[PDB]
């Protein structure tokens, strides 16, 4: 069953070095799978939802025929990675948090 | 003579189409473009994204800050180095 | 749009939702959101409003008979009243 | 509003509330007035504090300190000093008397001086200096 | 120079008033009743605001308005000399206006 | 040093310090000898 | 459709995470090195000659 495939993708990603977290959030800002506790989850979901719709509106405004498949914000602690796939019937901006300092 | 030599190196690689420096509020100083109908576009669209992202990062644990940011579109890689004085932009398709 | 609690005429509930959504679309900070949502509705209907925008806030407030609205958009919350 | 005015405000607030109470009480204020020579009543100082005390504390603090410095300063940078240099004694007339400059060079007893400066700052080429060409002198 | 959230929460127990236009006795009574509200019910904050403005409702003014929270924004019209904005516990913050 | 630790401290002095202003007169006696003293060594 | 999207994004991000572990870009050499080796030859200065 493909549920084993997506959970396997979580261990594929999460087996990498330093990867603190993986989470998936849909267009209505509600997380679906987690890896964190519940409140760091909901504050990521709200913040990243608003930020990525602003960034996509920025890129679409800047050029009409160009969209984004990628987003990468930096800390001094952890490099949040956002990926979105803007489509109909699905738009699931998955977001990873990682850093190469650990381990 | 180090800042301008780095500008001249960085503007002559295989994909770079524009380097921009913009101040706190605005005033894009030292662009690199043969016309200026789209510099102002960058200068008034992008630092909203830079400080909005500093809000997103810093909200979590206030010892934290933001340093850089990348947005990779289909045909562009908008890299912004935001900090306290200014915002800096480099545009490049890979 | 999502509304959790309101006791007011729906014909200006539509006014409230169309006032808030274009505001949220336009600006990119959340102080000016609560600025605009009061300001433009203030020049529309009445002299007095109050409006809160954020996440995870608590409040007790005296209602108004036909002016009390508690929005919800995209894990961003709005309250406004007279 | 500026950044060094906060420095001088902190130093003067240190000077007034000298014991370390964190609040301006009447006795330290009278100590400051008596160091300046004044020993007024114990009813006018009450009214003075009551106009400056906003919080009801009977003791004024740093927010109230800078409030009074703010109102008195910015209510009433380089315009005034260069302006009132000599032309501001003339108040938008543009004609300065040579006798004022002769008096200035008279009183300060200067050893050697020739007034060729006013001869060679003459930009209307009449024998006097308007204010814009006066700044051009400065 | 502490090095986490937790040592910050060890230090941050003070209840600084961010901005306020209130009398000193006004300020001390309102400040202490809000700290007792926040210590009484950390979990459910709705009934903290229940207690704060219903005490202020019976005692001080017929209209009152309390907002407690974690992260938010606001713009209100308030009659002067009756506004309290304080930071409680180094995180939770409370706006209070008539 | 002998020709430019003087002449970058002679230009570093402050004559008037912080009626009773006659003390300033007395004060401006003292530093006068200072500059005179320094000047002699450079001469 | 949700499953297909998640595995598509997992593939792309997996490439990215490798990209960040490959060589670290954001790392200034000698961020904080205090020990400096310098020039310390003897200096003789005549402050004044007392004559």
């Amino acid at each position: 069953v493909d549920i084993a495939a997506v959970d396997e993708t979580f261990k594929r990603l999460q087996s990498h070095k330093g990867v603190l977290g993986i989470i998936v959030i849909n267009a209505e800002g509600i997380a679906i799978r987690t890896t964190f506790d519940n409140d760091l989850t909901v504050q990521y979901a709200a913040l990243v939802s608003h930020f990525t719709v602003k960034a996509r509106s920025a890129v679409r405004k800047l050029d009409g025929d160009n969209d984004l498949k990628f987003l990468r914000i930096r800390s001094k602690k952890h490099e949040i990675m956002i990926a979105p796939e803007f489509e109909r019937s699905h738009e699931y901006y998955l977001v990873v948090v990682q850093d190469p300092s650990r381990e | 003579s180090d800042i301008e030599s780095t500008l001249t190196r960085i503007q002559g690689h295989k994909g770079v189409i524009g380097v921009i420096i913009v101040n706190n509020q605005g005033v894009p100083l030292r662009s690199t473009f043969e016309h200026d109908a789209m510099t102002k576009q960058y200068a008034d669209l992008v630092p909203g994204l830079a400080d909005l992202a500093r809000n997103l990062v810093r909200d979590l644990d206030p010892q934290n800050d933001l340093e850089f940011l990348r947005i990779r579109s289909h045909k562009h890689e908008i890299m912004v180095a935001a900090k306290d004085d200014f915002v800096l932009l480099v545009i490049q398709d890979p | 749009a999502v509304i959790k609690n309101a006791d007011m005429s729906e014909e200006m509930q539509a006014d409230a939702v169309d006032c808030a959504t274009q505001a949220l679309e336009k600006y990119n900070i959340e102080k000016d959101i609560a600025a605009y949502i009061k300001k433009e509705f203030d020049r529309k209907h009445n002299p007095t409003w109050h409006c809160i925008v954020g996440r995870n806030f608590g409040s007790y407030v005296t209602h108004e008979t036909k002016h009390f609205i508690y929005f919800y958009l995209g894990q961003v919350a709005i309250l406004l009243f007279k | 509003l500026t950044d060094e005015e906060m420095d001088m405000c902190r130093k003067a607030f240190a000077m007034f509330d000298k014991d370390g109470s964190g609040t301006i009480d009447t006795k330290e204020l009278r100590t400051a007035l008596s160091a300046l020579g004044q020993n007024p009543t114990e009813e006018d100082m009450f009214v003075m504090i009551s106009q400056v005390d906003q919080d009801g504390s009977r003791c004024i603090e740093f927010k109230e300190f800078v409030r009074v410095i703010q109102i008195n300063k910015q209510m009433s940078a380089d315009t005034l000093d260069a302006f009132v240099a000599l032309g501001g004694n003339l108040d938008k007339t543009g004609r300065i008397l040579v006798d004022k400059l002769r008096s200035i060079c008279e009183e300060f007893e200067l050893t050697v001086n020739v007034d060729r400066l006013v001869k060679d700052a003459d930009r209307d080429l009449n024998g006097f200096l308007s204010y814009d060409e006066f700044r051009a002198l400065l | 120079q502490f090095e986490d959230m937790e040592a910050f929460l060890r230090v941050a127990k003070y209840t600084l008033v961010k901005f306020t236009d209130m009398h000193v006795e006004m300020k001390e009574e309102a400040m202490d009743i809000c700290i007792t509200a926040v210590e009484k019910y950390p979990n459910d904050a709705e009934k903290c605001t229940q207690m704060i403005k219903d005490q202020m409702d019976k005692k001080f003014g017929a209209p009152w308005h309390v907002v407690v929270g974690k992260g938010f924004s606001y713009e209100i019209t308030y009659e002067v000399r009756n506004l309290l904005y304080i930071y409680v516990g180094g995180r939770t913050a409370v706006l209070l206006w008539k | 040093n002998r020709v430019d630790s003087n002449l970058g401290a002679i230009s570093s002095t402050l004559l008037v310090e912080l009626e009773g202003f006659v003390e300033q007169n007395r004060f401006q006696k003292k530093q006068a000898e200072l500059l005179a003293i320094r000047n002699e060594e450079v001469r | 459709d949700y499953i297909r999207t998640v595995v598509q994004l997992g593939s792309s991000v997996e490439d990215l995470i490798k990209q960040n572990n490959a060589v670290d870009i954001y790392q200034e050499y000698f961020t904080n090195v205090t020990m400096d080796h310098t020039s310390e030859a003897p200096h003789v200065k005549t402050v004044t000659v007392f004559k």
